């Protein structure tokens, strides 16, 4: 069983460098090519680099202008990328992926890591402010504003309320902080008796907030 | 080498077939019969997964309703009968020459359904937020189809531009509708200088644009 386990999310300032690792298991590490691919939020896939472990000379997509290096450690069956001189154009999910057997070719990419989010920004890590969106059908919700970086999750009534819930993609504000809303539609009759609490979790800042949304 | 995918978005009634095309700027036929064009599907929140490799070969475990064809520059991915699990973004990828591999821009496959007009709601800023000096006014368009929609913000009947952002949910699996939220941001000072805040929505399922408004301060 192939596994490709990447390191955790990173936050960097412009000008810095980032290292992401990918621990491979379940196959002969040195007999397959390995690839890096990235995806900026809401955008398409971008192929970055390829090597084969233990004696490969990596090669790099030319638009990275030499900022990207790929390495491997065969005794740890791990591949790395180092991307230097970062800008906000480099904010992306970075994927490691196994390519073809070395006797077959370089592609296709049959197994993919879980992805590593790298956020490049001058902003510093910050939990959100949570504000109520107060209401025959009532819409109510929570505005989860001014946090950094992604991601946040939102539940309602500790997960007991799932029907009618819409949690929107975050938007990146000109301040460099994110903002998102989560809404739910409920019967207007229930507003008097039923309680509605949004549970917001911003793991990057270690923040959990509960907000009761009242009429 | 550039790959051009078409259409950018495709809506398919389930059970109907679907076709996606990928055209390369030059032949992907390696001098050996192998043509280096692969297809991937990426579902929301998930890593890409391989579907078709070397033009027409189905990957292990891929259901046989999927097939690919094409010999040099024009490639097509076909789905016998669109099950609703197939919604996502399809990418073609050419790898004729290292390190010049590229992806197409992606075609989004969605479920076709009957037209459904948005239910619109408008939310004032909370008193709590106002204490901090900024005002977020939020407009919600709930459960509509198709995806294309226009939100126009108006403050005392003056058309706003440049001071709002919006985002849209993924297609809901149950009813195949989209939802959209638009946030108008002003400073508390600017907010308190006007009375009527209005969200004007244009959608195909609306014969006339719906406007939802409030007077600041109830």
């Amino acid at each position: 069983q192939v596994q490709l386990v990447q390191s955790g999310a990173e936050v960097k300032k412009p000008g810095a460098s980032v290292r992401v690792s990918c621990k491979a298991s379940g196959y002969t590490f040195t007999s397959y090519f390995m690839h890096w691919v990235r995806q900026a939020p809401g955008q398409g896939l971008e192929w970055m680099a390829i090597t084969y472990p233990g004696g490969g000379s990596p090669s790099y997509a030319p638009q990275f202008q030499g900022r990207l290096t790929m390495t491997d450690d065969t005794s740890a069956t791990t591949v790395y990328m180092d991307l230097s001189d970062l800008t906000s154009k480099d904010t992306a999910v970075y994927y490691c992926a196994r390519g073809a057997h070395r006797s077959i070719g370089t592609t296709p990419l049959d197994s993919w890591g879980q992805g590593t989010l790298v956020t490049v920004s001058s902003a510093s890590t910050k939990g959100p402010s949570v504000f109520p969106l107060a209401p025959g059908t009532a819409a109510l919700g929570c505005l989860v504003k001014d946090y950094f970086p992604e991601p946040v999750t939102v539940s309602w009534n500790s997960g007991a309320l799932t029907s009618g819930v819409h949690t929107f993609p975050a938007v990146l504000q000109s301040s460099g902080l994110y903002s998102l809303s989560s809404v739910v539609t409920v019967p207007s009759s229930s507003l008097g008796t039923q309680t509605y609490i949004c549970n917001v979790n911003h793991k990057p800042s270690n923040t959990k907030v509960d907000k009761r949304v009242e009429p | 080498i550039v790959m051009t995918q078409t259409p950018l978005s495709l809506s398919v009634t389930p059970g109907q077939p679907a076709s996606i095309s990928c055209k390369s700027s030059q032949s992907l036929l390696h001098s050996d019969g192998k043509t280096y064009l692969y297809w991937y599907l990426q579902k929301p929140g998930q890593s890409p997964q391989l579907l078709i490799y070397e033009v027409s070969n189905r990957l292990s475990g891929v259901p046989d309703r999927f097939s690919g064809s094409g010999s040099g520059t024009d490639f097509t991915l076909k789905i016998s009968r669109v099950e609703t699990e197939d919604v996502g973004v399809y990418y073609c990828m050419q790898s004729i020459q290292v390190p010049l591999y590229t992806f197409g821009q992606g075609t989004r496959l969605e479920i076709k359904r009957t037209v459904a007009a948005p239910s619109v709601f408008i939310f004032p800023p909370s008193d709590e937020q106002l204490k901090s000096g900024t005002a977020s006014v939020v407009c919600l368009l709930n459960n509509f189809y198709p995806r294309e929609a226009k939100v126009q913000w108006k403050v005392d009947n003056a058309l706003q531009s440049g001071n709002s952002q919006e985002s849209v949910t993924e297609q809901d699996s149950k009813d195949s509708t989209y939802s959209l939220s638009s946030t108008l941001t002003l400073s508390k000072a600017d907010y308190e200088k006007h009375k009527v805040y209005a969200c004007e929505v244009t959608h195909q399922g609306l014969s006339s644009p719906v406007t939802k408004s409030f007077n600041r301060g109830e």
